[PDB]
């Protein structure tokens, strides 16, 4: 999955 | 003892005579001292299967016979026990409707079928064919009226047309219905929906029309016609419309084949009051006065009770209702019926709104009309939690409060188990990593357009911009175009499309 920051 | 023990709780759809039934309940309470509570919850048909088994749920459930086969199959409904003297009071064919594996699984009540309802002052003579409707509306528009208006959110209403020219649900093959033979993708079916889609394209109907909106249109005399069943006549009488009830319009020279349903009462198998439920049904409701009473609130249609049907038998409306019923086919009751209804409802709402061409909607509709599906453990009054089938997109909560977006590859063990894959490339697989989860480890991301908004203050799981992750968030407000304005926990405000704003399971704890 692609995450924040 | 169990909490449900010592009384009765009834569930029935909000469009029937639950107040008339409360009357039958009062006569019963009075004679036995026992208490009877009638409820008409929203989407009861979907909640029964999730609460009935936990060993809780209502003691009696009223719905069309089509959903009773799945309940009986899953062991949620008990085998009823009427003697022969009683079995004789009902029409032999209405018993046929509530039978599953040669077992009687519910008490039948009435035969209902959709008919064409028209305004006599506005239309002394109703069309016989669907093809006359486009011209009928142009004529009526000049006076500020519309020709037709009916519910486009429930497939049950559009089915008559989809079936007229050849569309069907499951093929009645040997001694059964071949779930491997769906007929919602054939030319017969495609030609009906395509006709419906065009009516909308040419502004003869608006795809937003639901049940409530149509009922008002007809009762205030804003439209010349509408397609509804017996239960709707109560409100029309209350209004001004001088109406009539006749056969549905034909399509391509063929009659409209409305699915015929038998309203029926089932007894929950988890209930400790199965015998008090029988008393209520056989001695109070299925009696001449008991039906007469429910019939008074909102008409039942053609009643299963021979002696009382002799009364309504002569009524012209019942005559039309049975005419259309004879021209249509009786709904099947196999467990695949709920999957089937989810697929068609998805295809009709999509084809009518442009989001999908008739070809695309029905093709997928055929792919998921038989599919095995499951539902999430987390429910919400604002977001649907089913059906979760292969090809669905969901929010998965890794065991290792972040939820990742995954696709469903397999539904197994009657929907209590899944195999989901994260589509973003992983160290173990560039195709995505695979996980196995139960019903509490995911939330369904509805593929279709949103219906309700979240009240400000609601906790949700929204997918953050440029990520495939859902993070905890709080709803500030909903923008008109639908879009949700949200404040994300532990970071202006963030705008995320409604389709990506799911209910919070944690909040639901
Ligand atoms: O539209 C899907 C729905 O169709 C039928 O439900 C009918 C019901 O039988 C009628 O008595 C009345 O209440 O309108 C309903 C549709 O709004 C099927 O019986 C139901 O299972 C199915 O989901």
């Amino acid at each position: 999955a692609r995450t924040k920051q | 003892m169990k909490i449900e023990e010592g009384k009765l709780v009834i569930w029935i759809n909000g469009d029937k005579g639950y107040n008339g039934l409360a009357e039958v309940g009062k006569k019963f309470e009075k004679d036995t001292g026992i208490k009877v509570t009638v409820e008409h919850p929203d989407k009861l048909e979907e909640k029964f299967p999730q609460v009935a088994a936990t060993g809780d749920g209502p003691d009696i459930i009223f719905w069309a016979h089509d959903r009773f086969g799945g309940y009986a199959q899953s062991g949620l409904l008990a085998e009823i026990t009427p003697d022969k003297a009683f079995q004789d009071k009902l029409y032999p064919f209405t018993w046929d409707a509530v039978r599953y594996n040669g077992k009687l699984i519910a008490y039948p009540i009435a035969v209902e079928a959709l008919s064409l309802i028209y305004n006599k002052d506005l239309l002394p003579n109703p069309p016989k064919t669907w093809e006359e409707i486009p011209a009928l509306d142009k004529e009526l528009k000049a006076k500020g009226k519309s020709a037709l208006m009916f519910n486009l959110q429930e497939p049950y209403f559009t089915w008559p047309l989809i079936a007229a020219d050849g569309g069907y649900a499951f093929k009645y093959e040997n001694g059964k219905y071949d779930i491997k033979d769906v007929g919602v993708d054939n030319a017969g079916a495609k030609a009906g929906l395509t006709f419906l889609v065009d009516l909308i394209k040419n502004k003869h109907m608006n795809a937003d029309t639901d049940y409530s909106i149509a009922e008002a249109a007809f009762n205030k005399g804003e439209t010349a016609m509408t397609i509804n069943g017996p239960w709707a006549w109560s409100n029309i009488d209350t209004s001004k419309v001088n109406y009539g009830v006749t056969v549905l319009p034909t399509f391509k020279g063929q009659p409209s084949k409305p699915f015929v349903g038998v309203l029926s009462a089932g007894i929950n198998a988890a209930s400790p009051n199965k015998e008090l439920a029988k008393e209520f049904l056989e001695n109070y409701l299925l009696t001449d006065e008991g039906l007469e009473a429910v019939n008074k609130d909102k008409p039942l249609g053609a009643v299963a009770l021979k002696s009382y049907e002799e009364e309504l038998a002569k009524d012209p409306r019942i005559a039309a209702t049975m005419e259309n019923a004879q021209k249509g086919e009786i709904m099947p009751n196999i467990p695949q019926m709920s999957a089937f209804w989810y697929a068609v409802r998805t295809a009709v709402i999509n084809a009518a709104s442009g989001r999908q061409t008739v070809d695309e909607a029905l093709a997928a509709a055929q792919t998921n009309a038989a599919a095995e599906f499951g539902s999430s453990y987390w429910t919400s009054e604002y977001n649907p939690n089913a059906p979760i089938l292969v090809g669905s997109e969901v929010a998965y909560k890794p065991r290792r409060g972040e939820w990742i977006q995954c696709e469903v590859l397999k539904v197994v063990a009657d929907g209590t188990r899944f195999e989901v894959r994260d589509p973003e490339p992983d160290e173990l697989g560039n195709s995505g990593k695979v996980y196995k989860c139960n019903r509490k480890e995911l939330l369904l991301i509805p593929p279709g357009f949103p219906t309700k908004n979240y009240p400000p203050g609601t906790k949700v799981l929204a997918r953050y911009p440029e990520t495939t992750t859902f993070y905890p968030a709080i709803v500030i407000g909903t923008k008109r175009d639908g879009t949700c304005r949200l404040r994300f926990d532990g970071e202006k405000e963030t705008e995320v499309t409604r389709r990506l704003v799911l209910p919070s399971p944690t909040a639901l704890a």
